[PDB]
């Protein structure tokens, strides 16, 4: 927590505790490791404390928007104007590097299911969906476990947890699809149609599921509230830094030594990171080509950058990529990028719902145009053209999935654009 | 309804037509990504009598009409603006005419009466106006009705009123009648 150095983050300061399985995920084990602790007494407290607290804390929202949940939740209407409010928990986890949303909900189901009750009644919500992946079979199996325990004791329901307050939860699930995690698709999804997202200019708080206002927010956030008003918001804000208080769930992922999710307070340096938990890269961190810092959507990061990088927010969008989810992706030297970024361009063109003419129709130019310059079949001014293209898609879509498939070409044409040229010429050349 | 789903661009009109308004909802966008596709799953055929208008709210021909097929181009046809005498609505339409012949009909902008939708049955009956046509007087003889100049039938009835009087004289006006 010191403000100088950032790192190695002990066991009495990690809020998933069974993140690994060794114990009972369940409500036996659940409060002996101290869930369901006083949750009477938190959520008599109020909603407007809670809210309070939350905003103190600096938590900002996992998920990749990193916006802070005090304020998205303070949104939320405060008296009834004949219409209900809905918590939805974004458990949809679908992210090409992203693993972390998995362990909390598997081994740690209680957790989630109080944190719900938790920012439920901060925001006045009768009702909650928890949206998991259709994929996360045994998954959604813990979850439903829990909620269901939660209301054979009581915790839930009305009269929850001895609190005069009233709050029902639900688990739904979806049939796979990325787009689906999106907020307004997610709610599209729930509602029985297609998951295409809404346009924004009315916003979820205004008009949510079933017309009603509604607040879509991940499993990590919800999971880690109840904590921190047991905990407090100054000891979560104590580890990261300015802005960037808490710690957050790291899911390292390719060329390490050892893959692993972990734990850590944010603002650790990546290469402390890659370095003590995942046992250094696959042949030393002289080994390294490139790492994508927040899961796929983010642009990669070349290994210079990366010596002094720091696990941040608004650091990595100093260094022109971004946290959006602790997925962070190690590729060795013998790596191709070219390959890997054209198979992040086929995952987007895969994953466009295609509901507007930008992103149905320019993913998949620029899958088409990745896949020739991975052989070298292109041009040299094929590269400024695909740059062009990633401009026209950003900004002019309905949601952020255009500029999620924009972004790793980007992060491509700008830091290895030395290789591309190089497999174009050869090509010519032999 | 003539397709050509390549030239779709994926606009809504015409799945948001056949819900909102026609109210028959065959239509919709089946499919994810580049590969989605607009029309019914299964082999359907539109029933709404409001049919042809989705051919006017398609923006590139992908929705087009069958009996006006590779007939005419539209810089080539007069536009005349009249009404529908299909039914009572009096629906405002523009006849469109390449020389002698009528080759389409498509509605115009009236919110007193018709917004800007026809039905089917005015959109395509011009072309039983160039069929079983009449075009010169017939005076019945024992060979049966033949060729007569508007004088001798005229004759012709002068003597058959002749020999009625009063309410022997009978009239039956039709659905085409007009006022004058
Ligand atoms: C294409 C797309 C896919 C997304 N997928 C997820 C996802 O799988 N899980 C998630 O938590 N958020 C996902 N999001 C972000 C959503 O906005 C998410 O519901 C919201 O940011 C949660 O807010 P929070 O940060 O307060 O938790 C996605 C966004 C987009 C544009
Ligand atoms: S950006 Fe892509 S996924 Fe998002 S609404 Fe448009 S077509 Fe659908
Ligand atoms: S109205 Fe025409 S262009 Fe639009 S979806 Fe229907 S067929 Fe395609």
């Amino acid at each position: 927590p010191e403000k100088t150095t950032f790192g190695g983050l002990r066991d009495q300061d990690r809020i998933f505790t069974n993140i690994y399985g060794r114990h009972d995920p369940y409500i036996k084990g659940a409060e002996a490791r101290g869930d369901w602790y006083m949750t009477k007494d938190l959520v008599g407290k109020g909603r407007d404390w809670i809210i309070d607290q939350i905003k103190k804390s600096g938590l900002r929202g996992r998920g990749g928007a990193g916006f802070a949940s005090g304020l998205k939740w303070s949104f939320m209407p405060k008296v009834s104007d004949g219409r209900p409010s809905y918590l939805v928990v974004n458990g949809d986890e679908s992210e090409p590097g992203t693993c972390k949303d998995r362990e909390i909900m598997r081994h740690e189901p209680h957790k989630l299911v109080e944190g719900c009750l938790v920012a439920g009644t901060a925001m006045g919500a009768r009702a909650g969906y928890i949206y998991i992946r259709g994929e996360f079979v045994n998954e959604r199996k813990a979850v439903e476990r829990a909620v269901a325990e939660a209301y054979a004791k009581g915790y839930l329901g009305k009269n929850a947890c001895g609190s005069g307050v009233d709050f029902d939860l639900f688990v739904h699930y979806g049939a796979g699809a990325y787009i689906c995690g999106e907020e307004t698709a997610l709610i599209e999804s729930l509602e029985g149609k297609q998951g295409k997202p809404r346009l924004k200019p009315p916003f979820p708080a205004g008009m949510g599921l079933y017309g009603c206002p509604t607040t879509v927010t991940n499993v990590e956030t919800v999971a880690v509230s109840p904590t921190i008003l047991r905990r407090g918001p100054e000891w979560f804000s104590s580890f990261g830094r300015k802005n960037n208080a808490g710690t957050k769930l790291f899911a390292i992922s390719g060329h390490v030594n050892r893959p692993v999710t972990v734990e850590e307070e944010m603002s650790i340096p990546l290469r402390e990171l890659i370095e003590r938990h995942a046992g250094g890269v696959r042949g030393g961190w002289d080994n390294l080509l490139a790492i994508i810092p927040g899961g796929s959507s983010v642009p990669l990061l070349p290994k210079k950058m990366c010596d002094d990088v720091i696990m941040d927010f608004d650091a990595l969008r100093t260094a022109q990529s971004g946290l959006g989810t602790a997925a962070v992706i190690v590729m060795n030297k013998d790596t191709d990028v070219i390959d890997a970024i054209a198979r992040l361009s086929y995952f987007y063109k895969h994953e466009s719902c295609g509901q507007c003419t930008p992103c149905r129709e320019g993913t998949g130019w620029l899958y088409d145009i990745m896949s020739r310059m991975r052989k070298g079949d292109a041009r040299l001014e094929e590269i400024d053209m695909l740059w062009e293209i990633t401009k026209q898609i950003e900004g002019h879509t309905i949601c952020a999935l255009g500029d999620a498939a924009a972004w790793p070409v980007q992060g491509l044409i700008r830091h290895f654009r030395s290789e591309m040229e190089d497999r174009i010429k050869n090509a010519d050349q032999q | 309804i003539k397709t050509s789903m390549n030239r779709c661009i994926h606009c809504t009109r015409c799945v948001r037509f056949t819900h909102e308004v026609a109210g028959t909802s065959e239509l919709g966008i089946t499919g994810r990504g580049r590969d989605s596709e607009v029309g019914t799953y299964i082999e359907k055929l539109h029933s709404s009598e409001l049919s042809g208008n989705v051919i006017d709210l398609c923006p590139v021909g992908a929705l087009l009409s069958k009996p006006y097929a590779f007939t005419a181009r539209s810089w080539e046809l007069k536009g005349t603006e009249t009404i529908d005498v299909s039914d009572a609505l009096g629906s405002n339409i523009k006849v469109d005419c390449r020389g002698t012949e009528v080759m389409r009909i498509t509605p115009r902008l009236n919110d007193a009466i018709n917004e800007e939708w026809l039905s089917d049955k005015g959109r395509f009956q011009y072309d039983g106006l160039k069929r079983q046509r009449l075009n010169t007087p017939l005076v019945k003889g024992a060979k049966g009705l033949e060729n007569a100049t508007w004088s001798a039938a005229f004759d012709a009835i002068r003597t058959a009123i002749a020999g009625a009087k009063g309410n022997e004289l009978k009239a039956i006006a039709g659905k085409l009648a007009d006022a004058e």
